[PDB]
């Protein structure tokens, strides 16, 4: 009648309120994300909020460098993140060295995912509050989204929102993608996707972005990498003039 | 460190294991999955409920194999699934085809697949796993056969059965349907229909999962020549292959 | 042993020949050299005949969890980079010399790898005490650009010169085809060119030819 | 409010405090008066010794460390066995590898950095001891003080134990006369056990009572008791 | 029932872990520290409490070096900063053992960013109870970094962490603005002196002692050193000449 | 100094038609001295026989180990152990002990019980499975035995004249031996029934 | 085999044979002994072709998790982590290394690795069992900052004499050209390299 | 840290009794009801398994009656998970026994190893007891037909009749009035399924609800055969003495 809610067993309602509780943890930084596919690319952004004048914006960042293919973009609390960050990177190198090839998107995903698993099961180990989403253009399966929770569970995705106001993105692509029929976006260059996004993320949360209030990562064939305040600078200025 | 080296399960002043229990209500509360068994086949099925419409629903495989000859379904919490998957294939291995050269019959795998669940019920530190588990097998001595698999870690064999959320209600469908001379195409028309009473939403080869263990499949095996082999006996059908017995159903 | 690995233009093929020796004396007339690692990888084993074929199926294990793990096919250069390290770790204790080849989404392959660990990769290759007849063989009779036909006469060619020249090598030729687009051929004896002449004489006793001491039945039941 | 906070040091109170250090604290300002004070030649320490009855000897407060270095005691006499032992063997180490004399000042980081490791992890409870370390190294005459918080301070003097305010106000008021005390070792042992004594209040210090210890330039750490401490009441 | 405060690794049911939270508490208690990043190099300094006449000037020091070219002040538990130090110190001797070149201070940063996340992670440990601010000179610049009990860590243009971190923080901004095209090394000295003296208004009861340090490309070249004499001196001067 | 070359002793097994024999000599000595002349090397775990050539202590210790190992099998699976099983548990048995073996020669012999197919098979001390169709030894005379077997085996061979064959076989290589004879053993192999014959040999 | 790495003014340039033996018999006539570790930093491999292959996979792995976290690692660094794997473990390898790299800031770099463990850093270092024969004609012909067209003939004409006078070295001669332009394979045919 | 989630499962009560053997032993007597009968010609195992379904399958089922040894036998009361963990000790024990001595375990050294292992779990470790109650049925050269109970308490006991599971007292009772000496196997056959009949909580007493066994030695093979009813055996049985 107390305990059932400070460790990792069940509810006898059969829940994990420590599981329930890391969720509500993903929220805290107040920045929302979205990741969608191209014809052979992937994009990620996030929100980019710089509350201080005394900080430096360009260590400011949720979007992580895994391997020279994959980047991962986290809702969450920074230290949970970088820890979460370092594992991923780690798990990366040693895949390669182990077995000779290129960590794939949706693999990397499954292990982190197992691992968070693990926290749910074992008690001394508390799960960490973080919502990671992994991309990549896998030399296999094409352009790739695959998100992790604290619950352990992995899904790949068309595209996909996640933070504070979700679900007014998430509704707002599943209406693109009844539209369009097609589950990707039908454009040849990444530089057109990412304005697709930007797009999306302002028409569905209702507020314009300057070049700091954006933070950008796109994954291409064997290389991901994250844009510029300058090269999101120039893609600002190719939304405004469509409109 | 791992201060945690005492039983996170124990009894209660009235016999009841708390933990195992309330793993069991989690199991109630997770998407229906059933099984039947024919005279020459079994098939197992399983309803893919979607977190989101823009999830792909290709990514997430609730039906998993085991071994060319076994295969596993379940109702509960699906990471805890995933993770005992991965350790039922390795110990299919290490605790058999590295001994014998040969894969462990379908009750001997659940066996191990029980134990590790059992371990969850007693050692230092760990909540049991929050899943039912339905095992599909054939082996040279036994024929067909499937078992279901506790949390607590107990396992009992099937004719048919089903679990999860309308598993009462399902169990009762099967009753009626089941007997004694049944072939696997009617096992897998019994299998769509009483499915069809757990989903509400779209019922298609899109939000289905459903596989077989029947004859061996020889273009399956991925190479010719030797004649004592010839292909697995698991069969995960695909979307396609669902709708063509739903067009006429 | 005598094995080879030839590279043609849609995939890849490997054969050895079927004699295995204690010293001097052939121990088997008829083993199987070629490995399945998985469906689409199969493997060439010259060296210690148990430590060939121990490795050969504790990286097939592993790479058919990889498999189910990943959901992919196995690759040709996770199978080469289990076997190194593994065989490196023991400094060549594991006298296992393996001719690694086949087909994945990325291709197709051809290793080699030695006891000590260490990789050498090529268009055509061999191992064995037969190395050498085969090599001959092979140095000059391959061109760029075989054909799947042209390819099989070339390794099975290079077979039998260890056949024939090692006392090392003989009997017959196990042959195995992995082409790009197809499920991987197995052809075990492709070649027989050592069949037994008929025996001169029978040797069957006549019945009661030997001396018996004391006879019993034996039981099995419970 | 408190009741919850205390069970062990690795929790902290909502107002950000470690309870079981502080406890550990409370058990020095129960233990017996003790006294440090240094010139720029010499540096001394001064205890009341404490006994149980008249029949019992006073337990003694003063350890030798090393030949140039040790220390006075206040509070739980088996952990500052284990302590005084650790800085024998720190100073131990320095000589026989780097043919050195450890230092006072890096002698009070090792003190601290080691009860430090005892306030962080489950089980372990903190050291119930204070201590008053005086030294003399490369750099002239040192006096430090040390609380089982892991909080080392260099000093000119101090006093820590019961009523140890009193000979702290004293050391505070008479700074500009004993610090010059350079050359006379007396007039600096005198200058201590006028100290002391502004701790006292129900006895008078006696023979076997008083315990005091001198380090200096010429002179090297020892321990004076019995007839040999006569002169100083 | 509640009683979630109790026990670290554990989350509220808002999602937080009460006991770092309370660390921050011990911190906030602490003595205030600063550092100001200039166009070359990083200035630190940092309140001394002079509780009595009897502790000796100079003597406490409490600016530590990590290496050669890093260091750090921290607010808070001064033995959990030590510790902090100690697991720095190791950390950049391990990085130089096998890459041979001094650990980069982005680098170093998340080493002991990661350090403090691992204390929040599980019931047998209690989380740091110091703010941290380091940082120094590498291979591209000067850097300077804050951590936080909880393992939050980001560069700033200036950081400010403790008793003051009001008045300082208020003083940092201010300077951020009328100094946009940089500071100099040399200036910064005098003005970290001065933001330390008017952070003492929120405990002017008891006398204190200033202690500055600096790791500047083209003044210290390169390394981390003390402030002393006659350029310690001159920042008090300037403080005094500004306090009025 | 040889291990395999203390104790001495032979085996051999050999196919027929629906039929498996399995044979061995008693003798167990230590160099020259002949010490038992009663030490038998065939076993069996249901219906599948093993006989066992080498080193006596490791005989008689892996012996135990696969009645050990075929009990909880067995119990496990609730059948008998089938021959081409029991082979890979030989294998997997012996390579375990890679780098510090069993200084034997084992050989399996039996019928599958649900086939019916005969089979034979022979490793060496470190578990390389040799599998034959038509015969396999093993032991100090070994040589001896390849001979004899390549010369006097035909196959399809009916159960009383392999018995023939077979025991020729063994005793012509075994009075070549100084390590091998002293008496003689040979197990005829049926579906149903087996049956077991003392040879009678020279004893020098 | 023969090995060599020469820094120029543009950048460095890697030579190798491609012989790898058994004793007297030629194991690969067509060997890469040239192997990348990072993106611009590769290493020349001679001793043990088991050892040298497992060192080199050991630092591709240590430099792609410092590309992770850190960025891209200087040519001193990537000398570093082969050098405390060959002299920590000096009494288990036969392995001698060559490292050379091209930074940016730091142009054109190259270390040596020999059997001790020991690290030295020079404009050009030569190695393997064919360089003794080849060490007068490279001191008296080797200068610092040659064009690229002059560092390739410097290597062409060394390594053709090591394999003229080494029955340890043969094949082709590889080489592999590092500058801020990218990375450049060249391969030169006895033919064309034994007329010299 | 953990000592706050702790149960403490080793530990007696005020009273003298240890907490989780006596709640462990009041979860068995909710389980199926086993029952052991003794004869002098030979053993009788019997059990009978909570209520189930029509679709559960009776041939490949043996859920409560197991084979230790090749005259050992053994019926379960209990978590069936924890039942077999032992029952898989048990089986390496006989083994290991075999292999050094070779002859077979002796029924009595068998149970005690069992009940040590389980008293194990009694004294340290702080894991809970097997929820498990054993009884054996098995034959040695020494005693001849022996039949054990033991209980997570790590105590056992030897008994000519005995019943394990629910209704214990009920079925003790029952056997204690009608059980004799010189009884013949068949005799105790029947003994065993009306004690059954008159415990079952269910309406009728069937055969897919039963569990049969006997270790009886041969009249005529004069040596220890073991035999595991088969559905239709029961079910034949059943009929004999008046139950259809
Ligand atoms: C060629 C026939 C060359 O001999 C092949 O490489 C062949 C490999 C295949 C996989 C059979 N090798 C053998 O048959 C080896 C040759 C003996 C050998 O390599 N040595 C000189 C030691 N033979 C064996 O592997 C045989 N085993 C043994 O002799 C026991 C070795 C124990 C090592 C401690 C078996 C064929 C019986
Ligand atoms: C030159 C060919 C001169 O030896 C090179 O250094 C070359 C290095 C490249 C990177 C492979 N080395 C070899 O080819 C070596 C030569 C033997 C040696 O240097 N060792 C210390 C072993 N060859 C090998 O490494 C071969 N493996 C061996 O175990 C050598 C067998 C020698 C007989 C005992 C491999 C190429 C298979």
């Amino acid at each position: 009648a107390g305990y059932d809610r400070h460790i990792t067993i069940f509810s006898p309602e059969g829940r994990l309120y420590q599981v329930e509780y890391a969720f509500k943890a993903t929220n805290q930084t107040n920045i929302n994300s979205l990741a969608v596919r191209g014809k052979d690319c992937t994009v990620v952004i996030s929100q980019k909020k710089v509350p201080d004048k005394l900080l430096d914006p360009t260590t400011v960042s949720y979007i992580f460098c895994i391997s020279r293919t994959i980047g991962m973009v986290v809702n969450g609390p920074i230290p949970d993140a970088r820890n979460a960050a370092l594992r991923a990177k780690a798990e990366a190198a040693e895949f390669r060295y182990k077995y000779g090839y290129d960590m794939p998107c949706d693999v990397l995903a499954k292990r982190m995912a197992n691992l968070s698993q693990i926290y749910t099961q074992r008690a001394y180990m508390r799960p960490l509050g973080v919502i990671l989403t992994f991309v990549s253009v896998d030399e296999e399966l094409g352009p790739s989204i695959y998100k992790t929770d604290p619950a352990g569970y992995y899904v790949g995705y068309k595209a996909t929102a996640t933070g504070p106001k979700q679900q007014e993105i998430t509704t707002n692509l599943e209406n693109h993608f009844k539209k369009s029929k097609i589950d990707h976006i039908n454009e040849e260059s990444w530089e057109k996707v990412v304005e697709f996004a930007i797009t999306h993320m302002i028409d569905a949360l209702g507020t314009e972005f300057s070049k700091n209030d954006l933070e950008v990562g796109v994954a291409t064939k064997d290389k991901f990498f994250t844009l510029s305040a300058e090269n999101i600078e120039e893609r600002l200025v190719a939304i405004a003039e469509q409109d | 460190t791992d201060r945690y080296s005492f039983s996170l399960t124990t009894f209660s002043p009235s016999g009841k294991l708390g933990q195992i229990d309330y793993a069991l209500t989690a199991v109630k509360q997770g998407v229906t999955s059933l099984g039947i068994k024919a005279t020459n086949g079994v098939v197992i099925a399983t309803e893919k409920k979607s977190s989101s419409p823009l999830a792909m629903s290709e990514t997430l495989s609730k039906v998993s194999l085991l071994t060319p000859d076994i295969g596993a379904v379940y109702s509960g919490m699906g990471p805890d699934y995933r993770v005992l998957v991965d350790k039922s294939r390795k110990v299919a291995h290490t605790s058999y085809k590295r001994i014998y050269g040969e894969y462990p019959p379908t009750k001997l795998l659940v066996s191990e697949v029980a134990k590790i669940m059992q371990e969850a019920t007693q050692s230092g530190g760990v909540r049991p796993f929050g899943v039912s588990l339905l095992i599909a097998g054939h082996d040279e001595f036994n024929g067909f056969s499937l078992y279901q698999v506790d949390p607590s870690g107990s396992y009992f064999p099937w004719k048919a059965t089903a679990i999860g959320k309308g598993s009462v209600a399902a169990k009762t469908f099967l009753e009626k349907r089941w007997n004694d001379e049944l072939e696997l195409e009617d096992a897998i028309h019994i299998a769509l229909l009483t499915l069809k009473e757990s989903v509400e939403g779209e019922f298609n080869g899109d939000t289905i999962e459903l596989a077989i263990i029947g004859d061996e499949n020889p273009d399956l095996l991925g190479y010719t020549g030797i004649p004592t082999d010839k292909g697995p006996r698991f069969r995960k059908l695909t979307s396609q292959e669902i709708n063509d017995r739903l067009e006429a159903l | 042993t005598t094995i080879v690995g030839v590279k043609f233009n849609n995939g890849v093929v490997i054969a050895a020949d079927t004699r295995s020796t204690q010293g001097p004396i052939v121990a088997d007339k008829n083993c199987a050299k070629l490995h399945r690692i998985s469906p689409k990888i199969w493997c060439a084993g010259a060296g210690t005949a148990a430590d060939t074929e121990a490795v050969t199926q504790l990286i097939g294990s592993n790479i058919e969890l990889h498999s189910l793990y990943t959901s992919r096919e196995p690759r040709v250069v996770s199978a080469l980079q289990m076997l190194k390290q593994h065989l490196f770790k023991y400094q060549g204790h594991i006298g296992a010399y393996l001719i690694v080849a086949g087909v994945d989404p990325t291709g197709s392959h051809l290793f080699s790898i030695h006891a000590h660990g260490s990789t050498d990769v090529g268009y055509y290759l061999s191992l064995g005490s037969g190395s050498l007849a085969a090599m001959a063989v092979l140095e000059s009779h391959w061109k760029q650009d075989l054909t799947k036909e042209e390819a099989i006469k070339l390794a099975s060619d290079a077979i039998q010169a260890g056949i024939w020249n090692d006392l090392g090598s003989g009997s017959n030729v196990d042959v195995c085809v992995m082409e790009i687009g197809k499920d991987a051929e197995y052809l075990r004896n492709y070649l027989t060119p050592n069949v037994r002449e008929e025996k001169q004489k029978s040797y069957k006793f006549p019945r009661g030819t030997t001396a018996v001491l004391k006879e019993s039945i034996v039981n099995i039941c419970d | 409010f408190r009741n919850n906070y205390d069970g062990d040091t690795v929790t902290f109170s909502p107002t950000g405090r470690l309870f079981q250090v502080e406890y550990a604290l409370e058990a020095i300002k129960q233990g017996s008066v003790t006294v440090g004070l240094r010139s720029n030649t010499h540096a001394v320490l001064v205890a009341l010794k404490r006994n149980a009855d008249e029949l019992s000897s006073y337990q003694k407060k003063i350890i030798k460390c090393d030949e140039h270095m040790g220390l006075s005691l206040a509070g739980l006499a088996p952990d500052a066995r284990v302590l005084s032992n650790y800085l024998r063997q720190q100073c131990n180490y320095s000589s026989l590898v780097f043919n050195r004399k450890l230092a006072v000042e890096r002698a009070g980081h090792l003190l601290c950095d080691k009860a430090q490791k005892n306030t962080q992890s489950y089980g372990g409870r903190p050291y119930g001891v204070g201590l008053l370390i005086i030294g003399y190294d490369k750099s002239g005459a040192h006096l430090l003080e040390f609380q089982p918080s892991g909080n080392v301070t260099e000093l000119y003097g101090t006093a820590i134990g019961a009523r140890s305010q009193g000979a702290k106000t004293y050391l505070e008021r008479t700074l500009d006369t004993f610090i010059k005390i350079d050359g006379n070792p007396d007039e600096l042992i005198k200058a201590g056990v006028e100290a002391i004594s502004q701790s006292l209040r129900d006895e008078s210090l006696t023979v076997d009572n008083l315990s005091i210890a001198i380090v200096g330039k010429d002179t090297p750490f020892t321990i004076y008791d019995g007839e040999a401490v006569a002169k100083y009441i | 029932g509640t009683g979630y405060d109790l026990s670290n690794s554990v989350f509220s049911p808002d999602g937080r872990n009460f006991q770092v939270e309370y660390a921050v508490k011990a911190v906030e208690n602490g003595t205030t520290s600063i550092g100001i990043k200039c166009n070359d190099g990083v200035v630190f300094a940092v309140e001394k409490l002079i509780t009595s006449k009897l502790l000796v000037p100079q003597k406490n020091v409490k600016i530590q070096v990590v290496d050669r070219h890093i260091g750090c002040v921290y607010s808070g538990l001064i033995p959990d900063g030590r510790h902090l130090v100690n697991r720095g110190r190791e950390e950049a001797a391990s990085f130089k053992k096998l890459y041979k070149t001094p650990i980069p201070i982005p680098a170093f940063a998340d080493r002991l960013g990661q350090y403090v996340q691992a204390h929040t992670l599980y019931n047998s440990v209690r989380p740091f109870g110091v703010s941290t601010i380091f940082g120094g000179v590498d291979k591209n610049g000067a850097h300077l970094y804050m951590l936080e009990p909880s393992g939050s860590y980001w560069g700033y243009k200036g950081a400010a962490t403790g008793k003051g971190r009001q008045s300082a923080k208020a003083e940092l901004e201010k300077l951020v603005d009328h100094h946009p095209e940089g500071l100099s090394a040399r200036e910064a000295v005098k003005q970290a002196a001065k933001i330390i003296y008017l952070a003492h208004e929120d405990n002017k009861e008891k006398d204190f002692e200033l202690e500055i340090s600096w790791c500047s490309l083209s003044e210290t070249n390169g390394l981390h050193k003390f402030v002393k004499g006659d350029l310690l001196q001159e920042a008090i001067d300037f403080a005094q000449k500004e306090i009025n | 100094s040889d291990p395999s070359s203390i104790n001495g002793g032979i085996v051999v097994a050999m196919t027929g038609k629906d039929c498996v024999a399995i044979a061995c000599d008693l003798r167990l000595g230590s160099q020259s001295l002949g010490v038992s002349n009663k030490f038998e090397k065939i076993f069996h775990y249901g219906h599948v026989f093993l006989g066992i050539t080498g080193l006596a202590t490791d005989v008689t210790t892996l012996n135990e180990m696969f009645r050990y190992k075929t009990n909880l099998y067995k119990l496990k699976e609730e059948r008998a152990i089938e021959p081409e099983t029991f082979t890979q548990l030989v294998s997997s048995s012996l390579y375990e002990r890679r780098f510090g073996p069993y200084f034997v020669g084992p050989v399996v012999a039996g019928i599958n019980s649900k086939s019916g197919k005969p089979f034979i098979a022979g490793f060496d001390l470190i578990g390389c499975i040799d599998e034959a169709k038509d015969f396999i030894v093993s032991g100090t005379a070994s040589d001896q035995l390849f001979g004899m077997c390549e010369s006097l085996y035909e196959p399809n061979l009916e159960p009383e004249d392999l018995f023939e064959t077979i025991s020729q076989a063994l005793l012509n290589a075994a009075d070549r031996d100084a390590l091998s004879g002293w008496g003689a053993v040979v197990y005829i192999i049926k579906k149903d029934e087996v049956v077991k014959r003392y040879l009678k040999m020279r004893q020098d | 085999t023969s090995i060599m790495a020469v820094t120029f003014k543009d950048g460095v340039i890697l030579g190798a044979d491609s012989r790898t033996t058994t004793g007297a018999y030629i194991a690969n006539r067509v060997t890469d002994k040239l192997t990348r570790v990072h993106d611009k930093i590769w290493c020349c491999r001679s001793g043990s072709a088991a050892d040298t292959q497992a060192i080199a996979d050991i630092v591709q792995y240590h430099l792609e998790l410092y590309t992770s976290q850190y960025g891209t690692p200087s040519t001193e660094t990537a000398a570093s982590v082969f050098k405390e794997l060959c002299y920590e473990n000096k009494d288990n390898l036969t392995a001698g290394i060559i490292v050379a790299g091209y930074d940016d800031k730091n142009k054109g770099e190259v270390y040596t690795i020999p059997l001790g463990g020991s690290v030295h850093k020079l404009p050009y270092a030569i190695a393997g069992s064919g360089s003794t024969f080849i060490y007068g004609y490279c001191d008296k012909n080797f200068r610092e900052n040659m064009s690229k067209e002059e560092t390739v003939d410097f290597i062409k004409h060394s390594l053709s004499q090591a394999i003229k006078w080494d029955g340890s070295s043969g094949g082709v001669i590889r080489m592999v050209v590092l500058t801020a332009a990218g990375v450049e394979r060249l391969i030169f045919y006895p033919d064309e390299y034994e007329q010299l | 840290g953990s000592r706050r989630y702790d149960s403490r499962t080793t530990i007696f009560s005020p009273e003298g009794r240890l907490y989780q053997v006596e709640y462990a032993l009041e979860s068995i007597s909710h389980a199926g009801t086993a029952i052991g009968i003794m004869a002098s010609d030979g053993i009788v195992l019997a059990a009978e398994r909570k209520v189930t379904s029509t679709l559960l399958e009776q041939d490949t089922s043996t859920e409560k009656l197991y084979k230790l040894n090749d005259k050992i036998a053994v019926a379960v009361a209990g978590l069936t998970a924890d039942a077999e963990i032992l029952i898989n000790t048990a089986r390496i024990h006989a083994q290991n026994y075999l292999k050094t001595y070779n002859e077979d375990i002796p029924v009595e050294i068998l149970v005690r190893r069992l009940s040590d292992i389980k008293q194990g779990y009694t004294q340290h470790g702080g894991l809970r007891p097997f929820g498990v109650s054993f009884i054996y049925a098995g034959y040695d050269d020494r005693y001849g037909y022996q039949l054990y109970t033991s209980n997570p308490s790590g105590n056992y006991t030897g008994w000519k009749a005995i019943s394990v599971g629910a209704n214990t007292s009920a079925a003790q009772t029952l056997l204690q009035m009608d059980y004799k000496d010189d009884m013949k196997v068949d005799d105790a056959i029947e003994l065993a399924l009306k004690t059954l009949s008159k415990t079952t909580d269910s309406s009728a007493l069937t055969y897919d609800r039963l569990e049969f066994a006997t270790i009886r030695k041969g009249a005529n093979d004069g040596e220890v055969y073991q035999k595991i009813f088969k559905p239709q055996e029961i079910k034949d049985i059943l009929v004999k003495t008046g139950i259809t």
